[PDB]
RNA sequence: UGGUUUCUCUUCAGAUCGCAUAAAUCUUUCGCCUUUUACUAAAGAUUUCCGUGGAGAGGAACAACUCUG
């Protein structure tokens, strides 16, 4: 996954389609370069590593488009995960004043999120095959596993809702489960995050009870899909969320004379040394470790600088982990320059994510989607 | 490049510098990492060949 | 992990074999023990899919 | 009177192609050049707080030093001009030199991490492939004259 | 097929011709500036000098030792 995201804008603002045509041609050359135009008008470019983004900026500025395009400092793509379970049930409202679907939010297990992200379980598989993995890996009830809802965005994101807290023959008016209205709601609501407009991950939406209309052509048929998206955004806000920063796998090779310099460099960037062991054959020992991608910029350049040029590191993609703090937490005055390693980083990350639209400043407006009743 | 020098009679091998013919981009020759795959079709004989 | 998941073939090739002699000065009896350590690790990593 | 160890000591901050990025981007390497002036005239202060380069909309987890902009200049320096690229990732060409000429020609050096097991196979008994290859005769000289 | 050297003179050099590297001039830039030359170094291209590379021409030393094939 292209976790690194660097914005690009031309120097002269009159050369706007010239940079737009160059970003289209650069998207055809590199496969992983997915140029997503943000809602704030800033043309973003998703990248893998520092050498990948520098090679993409080399052709876009010198070969694909002859225009001086200014590029800012990159930033890693965050996540929107519910750490704890739900605190109170939701109460949505259809514009026809007929439907009201309630859904609680609970996180998934560690093995369930890793298996769904690796495309092990299949939505096209049979219901008995989905129940066997849920009884073995998750060890849940057979009634809830037999009537599980759809997955997250594009049937690949680990956001499998639970449409089986209600009984099967409860209403059965429109669909009876997550088939038509709640299926498109969990597929579209998990894309745009209510926390910092990121991707939702590891959030099982337990639909407790819902209200349907007897005449779907008379009442709101397609109006429940934006109504469920407001209920899905209210569920993540009412479950104590936490933004998840990505990790980068670093395997640096170095001799034994320069070994503590690799440990000192990772300590400045808050990296945990996983396994350090001498490789057989070559006298250069291997040191595989983890590094957060939000502070891994120039880590390969810093590992070669401090170790007298006798080291070399490569950044590979790694699964995500929750950053400390909470974006909905208040009383955390973030500094504008030179931030702290204090655990109030989630409030600073949500304010830094406000460069695009959506989750702007004063992000405590989640009660507008989660009004009490 | 060693398969090209075995197939083609283009003797321009590693006299002083390398002879990386697969890296066609100019940034791949300056940086030395290569940022584009290049398909090569040649006639490599087997033992019977 | 990417090649075995795509249901393709696999064939290892220990390239740069001149570094084991001209750059390490390893004895030939220990070189076969090191080359068997690569083929055991490559076949051991191939036993995932 | 020589200081030749590898081609990777002077690679990242003293290579001759690396100083072209130090002169064109007008950013000195800490120790390499003698602070050559800028090629053009416009140095900085083009805009104070633009909508693209705002100080509030940036997560400064680590500062971008001058050594970072000399390595990958296109991803860090806004609008470069005639930047020569550096050569990336010189290989581990480390060689175990002989301490004294009493050891033989090819010798397992003590400054080498050895192979621990080397007994993964179970061939204490003679293998059945040896009896299968027992009908494979050989009487010629080996591949080189020993 | 048959010659190791050395010194003179006739071209093109787009190879780090130079694994290292000087001065002057021209067109633009900065700092001092008080008349000017001697000035500081950033960009580009024009000479001079320190030198060199293949290929025919003429002398000297064993060209005969017999070199590759």
């Amino acid at each position: 996954t292209s976790v690194i995201k660097i914005a690009v804008e031309p120097v002269n603002p009159s050369e706007l389609p010239k940079m737009l045509d160059g970003l289209r041609k650069v998207n055809k050359s590199y496969p992983s370069l997915t140029t997503k135009v943000e809602e704030s008008g800033e043309h973003v470019i998703l990248g893998t590593g520092e050498l990948y983004l520098d090679c993409v900026m080399h052709d876009l500025r010198k070969m694909y488009s002859e225009i001086d395009i200014k590029v800012a400092d990159p930033v890693v793509t965050f996540c929107e995960t519910v750490v704890e379970t739900s605190s109170l049930k939701c109460f949505a409202e259809t514009p026809n004043k007929k439907n009201k679907i309630t859904m609680i939010a609970e996180p998934l297990e560690k093995g369930l999120a890793e298996d769904i992200e690796n495309e092990v379980v299949q939505i096209t598989w049979n219901r008995k095959k989905l129940g066997e993995f849920f009884q073995t890996k998750y060890d849940w009830d057979l009634l809830a596993a037999r009537s599980i809802w759809a997955f997250g965005p594009d049937a690949t994101g680990p956001n499998i809702l639970v449409d089986d807290t209600l009984p099967s023959e409860v209403d059965k008016a429109l669909l009876g489960s997550v088939k038509d209205s709640i299926v498109q709601g969990f597929q579209w609501g998990t894309r745009e995050g209510p926390l910092c407009d990121e991707l939702i991950r590891n959030v099982k939406f337990k639909i407790l009870d819902a209200v349907v209309a007897q005449e779907p052509l008379h009442r709101g048929g397609g109006q429940i899909i934006p109504t469920a998206r407001r209920v899905v955004y209210s569920a993540f806000l009412m479950a104590t969320p936490r933004l998840m920063e990505p990790y980068y796998f670093v395997e640096v090779q170095a001799p034994a004379d320069c070994v503590s310099a690799v440990y000192t460099v990772l300590a400045r960037r808050r990296g945990h040394v996983t396994q350090d062991a001498p490789i057989p054959g070559s006298p250069l020992y291997t040191i595989k470790a983890f590094i957060p991608a939000i502070d891994s910029f120039g880590f390969e350049t810093d590992l070669r600088t401090h170790t007298q040029g006798q080291a070399f590191s490569l950044s590979v993609f790694h699964h995500w982990q929750i950053v400390p703090g909470d974006p909905l937490d208040k009383s955390i005055v973030i500094r504008p320059l030179e931030p702290q390693p204090a655990p109030h980083l989630a409030r600073e990350f949500m304010i830094k994510t406000r460069r695009r639209k959506g989750l702007s400043e004063d992000v405590s407006i989640s009660k507008f989607f989660d009004d009490p009743m | 490049d060693c398969l090209i020098e075995q197939t083609h009679p283009e003797i321009r091998k590693r006299y002083d510098q390398d002879l990386c013919y697969t890296d066609i981009l100019f940034t791949e020759q300056e940086r030395g990492v290569g940022i584009k795959s290049t398909p090569v079709t040649v006639v490599l004989p087997d033992t019977k060949g | 992990k990417h090649a075995v998941q795509e249901r393709l073939a696999v064939t290892v090739c220990i390239n740069k074999i001149d570094r084991l002699i001209l750059e390490l000065k390893l004895p030939p009896t220990d070189a076969y023990y090191k080359l068997r350590h690569i083929v055991d690790e490559v076949n051991g990593l191939i036993s995932m899919y | 009177l020589l200081t030749d160890l590898v081609d990777d000591n002077y690679f990242y901050l003293f290579d001759l192609k690396a100083f072209f990025t130090s002169k064109a981007l007008n950013m000195a390497i800490p120790g390499g050049p003698k602070f050559e002036p800028l090629v053009r005239d416009i140095n900085l202060q083009d805009e104070d707080w633009n909508e693209f380069n705002d100080i509030n909309k940036i997560i400064i987890r680590q500062p971008i030093r001058t050594e970072y902009k000399i390595a990958f200049p296109y991803l860090y320096n806004n609008l470069p001009h005639h930047v020569h690229l550096t050569w990336y990732h010189t290989p581990n060409v480390v060689f175990i030199k002989t301490e004294d000429p009493d050891l033989p020609a090819f010798y397992f050096d003590p400054l080498i991490n050895p192979i621990s097991h080397r007994h993964s196979v179970k061939s204490q008994e003679p293998l059945p492939d040896d009896d299968e290859e027992f009908e494979l005769p050989e009487f010629v000289e080996p591949f080189l004259k020993d």
